[PDB]
């Protein structure tokens, strides 16, 4: 049999009789367009970088937040379709923010991305027994990067679908496959801040269409004692000419 | 609410192999006393039974669902004459819940329930609740005037939890039998009936 | 009509430095009557807490009943995590303010 | 090998009565992962292994408890088996708060085949691609279960579930005399299911981060033994 | 297949007046286990073949039947959770024909609340009907009854049931007793003349073993309540029948 | 060859036109002949009875109906959608009119509350409408004696002398044939049942026929007696013996 | 292609909703309606399809209408969905009315109006309405007014507008002729000729038309919807010569 | 071409779309299910007592025949007989006896024949314009004996067509009776029959449905029900015995 | 091919169509533009007169006013336009209300967005053919800013935008004459950056221009067609050559 595929794609209740269902398998390519991204955790700091896909000359490119804060000591990114994520995060921090009402404590990391992958979950029914509120699964592939006490340092990859992992290094987006490859070779679990910051400031150069400046990019990193700040452009010039500096010699 | 046919007091006791209630058999309608050939006393299985004052309408109410609890118990599990059967515990908090769920709704039952039996392991078990829910736990418990009355008195005969297997059957029937005669010789509404309930984690139960 | 009224007890309870008590009657009076003479006040409410409810008996318990089963939820959500104080302190504010009237 | 119709809703029949969503559901396990199940007439346990993506990458949860004298084990599409624990969390704990009671575990199986039967009948709704074990001791001794979308429950004396099991089912209808008479020694029963899975396997090796195990007993809660605190059994 | 068109829905009417998807339900029940219920003098028995699929299932713990309150059985053939389903309807409406009229439900007007439930299905288009076809009778004030439910919605009275892929067969040995006894069997002898038929209609599946259950209702056995079986009783009726076919 | 834009009521084709509306106006032109036509002092309701069996009373169901003492109706069509129209519309005068104003309403007005009731259903899908039209004809006291038709779009063409169904044109063909502005009631009645004689077989007599009038009051209807100004009826029904010597006047 | 028609809600590749545009092919069924904005008082006007002769064409208007003492409307579309919506414009000048205790203005209703005829071409399984208007007004802050409402949503201000069939003519022969003076019965002359000039058939009777005017023209100021009878389109008639 | 244009170009499975006949067809493809137990009933009035009679199948041994009826007494003064399955017939029997019912909660009295009949049928109509439900497969008669207008036969079917026959019979065998009782009034001109006896008239219209049906009958094949004032019933096996001893 | 239809399924690409359809109903509409320098935003309008009969004096102008402090335009079909604004307008009325302090402009246009990824949630719902361009200050700040909305529910920040129909000329014209880093100083530049920039696909017309612009205090006029002439016609003079 060949309309496998062909019939039972559409409706996103339909087993195909090879037990997959599609509709869901299609949300995952969408994350695979938009601008990459990367997050790397440490012992001693978290980091996250991205492309931003410079459109045109006179935008103002501080608008586009492909990074965004979400508590104090929490901060996500997303490298697919827009506005299936201001849905998205305007839930999540409402937890955290909750959270410290209910508890009064900053909240962890991963119950945050529990809470996220029970909300996507709602082209059916939720935990606690809930309907639906929508019929497009949407792609917002994020990656989490926070601190909390039991664990330490953390980031994770929330998909629609679900279902998470605490990755310790990753890159989601367009240029991941030549990244995430790259990234299996060079992640030591004895790295440094810095030594992470310029890194993912080599495999975004050679992965991305134009060259690397600073404004076509970049970064985060929170710290259990400063938090999530996005670092500032004269900041990140610092940076890139610095791995000049040190790919010749 | 108010009520109207409101009934009167029960007693109870623990002992060593087991325990008693009692209570009497009346119907009233205010001074004037109506019916007389009902009960108090509502078992359920073989190890259990609920006493019950208070307003008359209710107390056919509580019978009708004790009834099906158990009923519905027996759905699906064969295992369940022997061991997964209803022991008290897992009777009482039935009708505790429902109360407190019943006062806070403001249309409470003025009946005031005592349960007395015993578990699988063999060990005592008694425990009471008044309409608003409130729950407690001793060897020797009554109702009404019957608190008043007759709780110092039984207590004289079982002072507290070291004298309980200090204990027999024969001189457990014999002292609320004999506060039965209070109530019968003092009390207002009370009647010279009598309903008896003895349990035994041995020999198992019998009736008036 | 009348929903509640009382039971009695009275409770106290201190922090040390590097420790903590926690004191309560056990006894239940309805009207200047023995309701009982043996019937507990306090529990060990999990994760090495201890609370009481003085006053109305019933509400006094299901008030607790409700925290045991907060406590648990805490744990099933985020994957075993003690329970602080601080928490507690402004959980039991929402518990009971949600019964302000 | 051309198009059917009748293969679109879980409502309607085959021509013969073949209802298909469920037929092409209950496929769905056999690409998700392997895990067993094992009982005593004092014990219950379990084993699992895990899948991952990229070795950075974190594994990926098979065991999730329900209630300190239950579990379960999936194995199939988690997203649907992250639901029916959290309604057995409830129902567990909806006696605890009524009747005080323990629950009994075959009055919870008999829960799953309602809610996996609703969304078989009508319109909206999927039948839930997965397939879950259970255990626990309550007072009726130890139990075991394996449950499927269709609704069919049934208890036994332990089983798998997944792609490449049936070598393990094969040594599982071998022992069946010894693995229940194993009373009181928790730590060698264990040692059956660290040794069937192995029979089911195509060059895994079997390492410690691959592997979560469950445990219950006379006495013992529910508690699981996933890491450093498993190269007991190996 | 005589109509493509008039199938991939319900509650349509073919040119020929019909519904094809209760027709194809049917088919859902023939793909099943077999279960009976004789009809006595004073009550009733039921049976049933359990398969078992592996040597690993437990005897005696993954029963079939399910017992209403107290005084009526539901036995199934066919698709079982529909089936389960099902009398879990039929163990909470007959409780509100108590709370109302505080007898226990009777066997007719426990149907008429299933009977005229089950038709709602084949009336909707949303819906799906049920594959099975259980068996239930009991005891009331004026005697024993037996009946069948059937997809359609129907059900009849019957002295002798049978479903399942034992049908041909078992709508023999039922057709025998009710020729020789007209007078009412008792209570012990059709119960080891129950095994007698399952060992009988076994021979559709001759491969594979199999496990034997019975439950039984009766005034005089068991003062008129429902009650499944245990002991020399269901031993001797398994001695009984294995025998009389060797 | 079918259209693909028949099937279902709310789309438009390139013509800017609707469904389901054009074929259920063809479900009463097949259905049997009624009619009603005016005249001065009066109004005149007829159609006939087309028995299907021999054993089927044809008297206990009325093809004509009233609706207020001073309204009358009649259908051409289909039937179980009149009597499932007219007992919603003789309550929405006792409803939305009445109780608000004391008095039974104008002809007019009780049809904008009939044709509403008939185009509540052409506008939602799951619904099909009334395959059936109808002839309201009434009196009041500031515009007069009146005719209405009905159809089931929910428009309503007044008219003066018509009919319709099957035998529409043919009678229609007659009726200015016959037709004049200063007739009279009861000679603008024997019309209506010669226009009948040739849109029918077999018989023709007051067992397989029935009408009605309006006119002045019929108080001996009315039941009260002793009002000064309850003046009663303004409708009857013409009984069969009051019909069969008309025919022997023809 | 792949057939973009079935529902209002579906947007061809091309950016265009189909099933909007055919309500506008759905108009030039219906009967012509016009309109000419004088200097001094606006007229109306009409024209119909079906003209048999025994039926009472002599009360029964069926295009024209009112919504109160300052506003009028001639209709060109299904007659089904008509009541529905000049009911509730009626229900609409009241309730400002009402809260506001002064008259309406046009732009309101028209604005809102409109904005009812959007809310079904965009969401539900529902259908836009197939009609039209040519509303005719007074008010303070503009004084005479002509107005018009597609079955789309959206409304435009002119001078002098016919609808219905036969427009295309209409507004030719209409625009190569109206001055901008244009006294009232000076417009009345005009509409006739353009209904005289653009229809079908060659009689163009009494019976078939209607024709009405707003007037300010009384002294003590005040608004006036005189509609014409029967009895004197004919004095208009003949008058003209036809 | 009648229904070739039907049977591919839908028209057949929605309830609620015309054919360009006119001809809507679901409903007319409800009847078919009326005949899917060929069987065949029949009711004639009386002076005061009224009758309606079936079949009763001889099915495989198996059934307790004390249950299976086509016959369900309603309210008193009331009955109904069915055509078409058993399931289908339930669902209207028992819509009714909960309607009588509120009548006399809200009116004061038993509702007639007449109005049960257009009540009933009142909604199958409107079950013929939503798609709430699948119009019930049956045609079903009714009977009664009333206070104002005597005996009295009422009949309907899935669209809402009712009329108040004096003799009817319905199934797969319409022609052959009813021509078998048509013939027979036209020799007296009596919308009623004679012999006052409820009795006797059962002997009347059980031999009607014997020579003109096409067979002969014992007393366990049929069963028969009657209505008169204050009541309505069934019957006994011997009124057949007391036929052919006389013949 | 099929997955053309609908809003609710993807294709096996990850592309949702029905709004990329939208997107192309906006360029069957006229131009719009939006210019901002630091004293001063401006915003201008290609119109019609093609019709003589139409009254003049309400000419159909693209611009709508929020509030004082914030104007409006659009493109795409208008049938929608006075939607967006009836509940535009009367949430920054009822945000005042709530809190007594106007809109912090991200606020407004995470309204008009808000309203557009509503109506591409469902089906049973069509989007908006329409895209935006808002021009307001915040109250007590200096700061010239300007947003556009889209039917996607997106929106992003501009230095100089044109939508509408052959903006695909007038964007690259403005990628020279402009410099991010050098704005226009002045109230007549950004008009003469702005009107030339409609001079290109507008057949030399000047009836057929309308430009509004904005200033603090509040401040909101448009400009008259005579002074307009003046400033077409000076351009003229200045490509004499």
């Amino acid at each position: 049999m060949f309309l496998t595929r062909s019939e039972y794609d559409r409706g996103v209740s339909t087993f195909s009789p090879e037990g997959r269902l599609f509709q869901v398998e299609y949300s995952l390519e969408a994350i695979k367009l938009g601008s990459t991204a990367i997050g790397i955790a440490t012992k001693e700091g978290v980091v996250l970088g991205v492309e931003k896909r410079a459109t045109s000359p006179l935008l103002e490119s501080d608008s586009i937040e492909k990074i965004v804060e979400i508590d104090r000591h929490i901060g996500c990114a997303m490298s697919g379709l827009t506005a299936d994520a201001r849905s998205m995060i305007e839930h999540a921090r409402t937890a955290a923010v909750t959270h410290n009402l209910y508890y009064d404590e900053d909240i962890n990391v991963e119950s945050l991305t529990q809470s996220v992958c029970d909300l996507a979950l709602r082209f059916g029914e939720g935990a606690s027994g809930e309907e639906r509120l929508m019929s497009r699964p949407f792609g917002v592939a994020l990656l989490i990067a926070g601190h909390d006490a039991d664990d330490g340092y953390q980031l994770f990859h929330a998909e629609p679908s679900g279902t998470f992992y605490r990755y310790n290094a990753k890159a989601i987006g367009s240029g991941s496959e030549g990244a995430q490859a790259e990234l299996l070779n060079e992640w030591h679990s004895s790295l440094t801040l810095k030594e992470a910051e310029l890194l993912v400031l080599k495999i975004l150069k050679q992965v991305m269409e134009e060259k690397l400046d600073e404004n076509n990019a970049q970064l985060s990193c929170i710290t259990k004692q400063d938090g999530f700040k996005i670092y500032d452009n004269e900041k990140t010039a610092e940076l890139i000419k610095e791995l000049k500096e040190k790919e010749a010699a | 609410q108010q009520p109207i046919v409101t009934g009167t007091s029960v007693i109870s006791m623990k002992y060593d192999n087991g325990v008693i209630i009692a209570a009497d058999n009346l119907g009233s309608y205010g001074s004037l006393l109506r019916f007389n050939g009902v009960e108090r006393l509502i078992p359920v299985g073989d190890n259990t039974v609920v006493g019950i004052s208070g307003d008359i309408s209710d107390m056919q109410h509580i019978e009708r669902l004790l009834k099906d609890l158990v009923t519905e118990n027996a759905y699906d599990n064969p295992l369940a004459d022997a061991e997964e059967a209803l022991e008290p515990s897992y009777i009482f908090e039935y009708l505790a819940t429902v109360m407190y769920q019943r006062r806070s709704k403001m249309n409470p039952l003025w009946n005031a329930i005592i349960v007395a039996g015993v578990q699988s392991n063999g060990d005592q078990f008694l425990r009471y609740v008044n309409l608003l829910g409130v729950t407690y736990s001793s060897p020797t418990l009554a109702t009404g005037f019957g608190a008043h009355m007759a709780n110092p008195l039984l207590r004289k005969v079982v002072d507290r939890e070291s004298d309980i297997p200090k204990t027999t059957v024969q001189v457990a029937e014999e002292a609320i039998v004999n506060a039965m005669r209070v109530l019968y010789y003092r009390d207002a509404r009370s009647s010279r009936n009598f309903s008896l309930a003895i349990i035994d984690k041995n020999t198992g139960l019998t009736f008036k | 009509f009348n929903p509640y009224g009382d039971n009695g007890g009275t409770i106290l309870g201190i922090a040390g430095e590097d420790f903590a008590v926690l004191a309560g009657d056990t006894r239940n009076i309805t009207d200047y009557s023995i309701n009982s003479r043996y019937e507990p006040k306090v529990f060990d409410c999990g994760d090495n807490i201890v609370m009481s409810a003085n006053g109305f008996a019933a509400d006094g318990d299901a008030l607790v009943k409700r925290f045991k089963n907060s406590v648990k939820w805490y744990h099933f959500d985020h994957n075993d995590k003690k329970l602080s104080i601080n928490s507690a302190a402004r959980n039991i504010q929402h518990l009971l303010y949600g019964k302000r009237f | 090998m051309f198009r059917n119709n009748y293969d679109g809703d879980t409502v309607t029949f085959s021509p013969t009565g073949r209802l298909f969503q469920v037929e092409y559901a209950l496929e769905a396990i056999k690409q998700g992962s392997v895990t067993v199940g094992l009982r005593s007439n004092t014990h219950a346990v379990l084993v699992a292994l895990k899948r991952n993506a990229d070795e950075l990458s974190s594994y990926q949860k098979k065991i999730i408890k329900c209630d300190e004298h239950m579990g379960l084990s999936l194995a199939g599409l988690a997203p649907d088996a992250r639901v029916l624990s959290n309604y057995l969390r409830q129902q567990c704990n909806y006696s605890s708060l009524v009747f005080n009671r323990k629950l009994a575990v075959e009055r919870a199986g008999h829960l799953l085949c309602d809610k996996a039967q609703k969304n078989t009948q009508s319109y909206g709704g999927r039948p839930y691609g997965v397939g879950l074990l259970i255990i626990g001791y309550d007072k009726s001794g130890a139990h075991l279960l394996e449950f499927q979308p269709s609704g069919n429950v049934t208890e036994l004396y332990g089983t798998a579930i997944g792609a490449r099991s049936q070598g393990a089912k094969t040594y599982l209808e071998r022992t069946l005399d010894t693995f229940i008479k194993i009373d009181g020694n928790p730590d060698e029963l264990i040692k059956a299911g660290v040794e069937a899975i192995s029979q089911s396997l195509r060059d895994e090796s079997l390492t410690v981060d691959n592997l979560s195990i469950a445990i219950v007993g006379k006495d013992t809660p529910f508690t699981i033994y996933d890491g450093e605190a498993v190269a007991k059994y190996i | 297949s005589i109509g493509t068109g008039y199938d991939l829905s319900n509650s349509v009417f073919s040119p020929d007046g019909r519904n094809f998807q209760v027709e194809y339900a049917v088919k859902a029940v023939e793909n099943g286990t077999t279960s009976i219920g004789i009809k006595c003098n004073d009550g009733v028995v039921f049976a049933v073949e359990k398969l078992i699929t592996s040597k690993l299932l437990v005897p005696q713990k993954n029963v079939k039947i399910q017992v209403v309150d107290r005084h009526i059985g539901c036995v199934y053939s066919g698709l079982i959770p529909d089936g389960r389903h099902l009398v879990n309807r039929g163990r909470e409406e007959a409780a509100s024909f108590k709370k109302l009229y505080k007898t226990p439900i009777p066997i007719p007007a426990f149907a008429d609340r299933l009977g005229q439930y089950v038709q709602a299905h084949t009336l909707y288009n949303s819906v799906r009907p049920f594959g099975v076809s259980t068996i239930f009778g009991g005891v009331d004030k004026n005697g024993a009854h037996l009946y069948m439910l059937e997809p359609s919605g129907s059900y009849w009275g019957y002295k002798g049931a049978a479903t399942g892929k034992g049908r041909q067969s078992a709508k023999a040995e039922l057709e025998k007793l009710v020729d020789h006894h007209p007078e009412g069997l008792s209570a012990r002898e059709a119960v080891k003349q129950a095994a007698k038929i399952i060992y009988l209609a076994h021979e559709d599946n001759k491969e594979k073993d199999f496990e034997l259950e019975i439950s039984w209702c009766s005034l005089s056995e068991t003062n008129g309540l429902h009650k499944f079986v245990k002991g020399d009783l269901l031993q001797e009726a398994i001695d009984f029948a294995q025998k009389e076919i060797n | 060859m079918t259209d693909r834009y028949s099937f279902s009521l709310t789309t438009f084709s390139p013509s800017g036109k609707l469904g389901q509306i054009d074929y259920a106006l063809t479900a009463v032109k097949q259905g049997v002949t009624s009619l009603g036509i005016k005249a001065t002092n009066g109004v005149v309701i007829a159609t006939e009875k087309k028995s299907s069996s021999p054993l089927a009373m044809s008297e206990t169901l009325s093809k004509v109906s009233l609706l207020t003492p001073d309204i009358g109706a009649v259908y051409s069509g289909m039937g179980p959608d009149y009597r499932v129209l007219v007992d919603k519309s003789r309550k929405v005068a006792h409803t939305s009119y009445k109780r608000i104003y004391g008095e039974y309403p104008p002809t007019k007005l009780l049809v904008s509350e009939v044709a509403k009731i008939m185009q509540e259903a052409t506008q939602s899908g799951g619904v099909r409408p009334f395959g059936v039209s109808l002839l309201i004809a009434g009196h009041d006291e500031f515009n007069g004696f009146s005719l209405y038709q009905v159809d089931p779009s929910g428009s309503y063409f007044p008219w003066k002398a018509t009919a319709i169904g099957k035998g529409s044109v043919a009678a229609k063909t007659f009726l200015e044939k016959r037709w004049n502005d200063e007739l009279e009631l009861e000679d603008a009645i024997h019309i209506a049942l010669l226009t009948l004689k040739e849109s029918v077989e077999g018989e023709f007599n007051g067992d397989t026929i029935e009408l009605a009038i309006i006119g002045d009051e019929n108080p001996d209807l009315l039941g009260y007696t002793g009002i000064p100004t309850d003046k009663g009826p303004r409708f009857r029904k013409l009984t069969s013996q009051e019909i069969n010597d008309r025919l022997e006047a023809l | 292609s792949r057939r973009y028609d079935s529902r209002t809600t579906i947007f061809s590749p091309e950016g265009r909703l189909y099933q909007v545009e055919y309500a506008l092919e759905s108009i030039s069924h219906a009967g012509t309606a016009i309109g000419i904005m004088a200097s001094d008082g606006i007229v109306l006007a009409a024209e119909r399809k079906v003209t048999s002769t025994l039926l009472e064409q002599d009360t029964s208007t069926e295009k024209l209408y009112k919504l109160n003492d300052k506003i009028a409307v001639a209709v060109a579309g299904l007659t089904a969905d008509a009541e529905i919506l000049i009911n509730t414009a009626r229900i609409h000048a009241q309730n400002y009315l009402k809260t506001y205790n002064e008259d309406i203005p046009v732009e309101i209703l028209v604005r809102r109006l409109s904005d009812i005829k959007q809310g079904y071409t965009q969401h539900g399984g529902l259908r836009p309405f197939g009609v039209s208007f040519i509303y005719a007004g007074y008010d303070d802050r503009y004084g005479y007014q002509l107005y018009t409402s597609n079955p789309s949503g959206n409304y435009t201000g002119w001078k002098a507008i016919s609808v219905g069939a036969n427009t295309s003519a209409a507004q030719t022969l209409l625009q190569m002729d109206y001055k901008d003076d244009m006294k009232v019965d000076d417009a009345i002359e005009l509409a006739l000729k353009t209904l005289s000039k653009t229809t079908d058939s060659s009689a163009l009777t009494y019976d078939r038309l209607e024709f009405a005017t707003i007037r300010k023209g009384a002294n003590d100021g005040e608004v006036y919807q005189k509609i014409f009878k029967p009895q004197e389109i004919k004095d208009i008639l003949v008058k003209t010569g036809i | 071409s009648g229904a070739a244009a039907a049977s591919a170009a839908g028209y057949d499975r929605h309830i609620t779309i015309f054919s360009p006949e006119g001809r809507l067809y679901q409903v007319e493809y409800a009847f078919k299910a009326t005949n899917q137990t060929n069987i065949n009933s029949l009711a004639v009035r009386g002076k005061d007592c009224t009758v309606v009679i079936s079949q009763k199948k001889v099915p495989d041994k198996l059934l307790d025949p004390t249950t299976v009826s086509y016959i369900f007494c309603i309210s008193r003064t009331i009955g109904m007989v069915v055509n078409g399955p058993i399931p289908d017939a339930r669902n209207a029997a028992l819509r009714a006896k909960a309607e009588a019912a509120e009548f006399r909660y809200k009116y004061g009295y038993d509702m007639p024949c007449d109005v049960l009949a257009k009540r009933m049928a009142n909604l199958s109509q409107i079950y013929t314009q939503r798609a709430y439900m699948r119009p019930l497969g049956v045609i079903l008669t009714f009977v009664s004996v009333d206070e104002e207008l005597g005996p009295s036969i009422y009949k309907t079917d899935p669209a809402g067509y009712y009329v108040g026959y004096k003799a009817t019979a319905t199934g797969p065998k319409q022609q052959e009776i009813t021509t078998n009782l048509e013939n027979h009034f036209k020799k007296s001109k009596i919308d009623h029959i004679n012999e006052e006896s409820w009795e006797k008239v059962v002997e009347f219209a059980i031999t009607h449905m014997i020579d003109a049906l096409g067979t002969e009958f014992s007393k366990n094949d049929l069963e028969v029900g009657v209505a008169t004032k204050d009541k309505f019933f069934t019957l006994s096996a011997e009124n057949i015995e007391e036929r052919l001893v006389a013949i | 091919s099929g997955y053309d239809r609908a809003l609710s399924i993807f294709s096996p690409d990850g592309h949702i169509f029905q709004v990329e359809y939208a997107l192309e109903a906006v360029k069957r509409g006229t131009c719009a533009v939006g210019v901002k320098g630091k004293n001063c935003v401006v915003l201008g309008c290609e119109r019609r007169s093609t019709l003589k009969l139409q009254d003049t004096r309400i000419t159909p102008s693209k611009v709508s006013k929020i509030d004082s402090h914030v104007v409006l335009s659009f493109s795409g079909l208008n049938a929608d336009s006075r939607i967006l604004i009836e509940k535009a307008r009367v949430e920054a009325q009822s945000h005042r209300l709530t809190l007594e302090d106007p809109v912090t402009v991200e606020y407004l246009t995470r309204y008009v967005a808000g309203v557009q990824q509503r109506y591409t949630q469902s089906g049973g719902v069509r989007p908006f053919g329409v895209s935006t361009l808002i021009a307001g200050f915040d109250p007590r700040d200096d700061e010239p800013k300007l947003y556009q909305t889209e039917p996607s529910g997106i929106y992003s920040s501009w230095s100089a935008q044109t939508i509408g129909r052959n903006s695909k000329t007038v964007r690259e014209f403005l990628e020279k004459n402009y410099d991010r880093k050098e704005p226009p100083a002045t109230v007549e530049e950004c008009v003469k950056l702005t009107v030339r920039s409609l001079l290109e696909v507008v057949q030399t017309g000047a009836k057929n221009i309308e430009i509004t612009v904005v200033k603090p205090d509040s401040d909101i006029v448009a400009l008259s067609s005579e002074e307009i002439n003046q400033y077409v016609t000076q351009i003229e003079q200045e490509k004499q050559e």
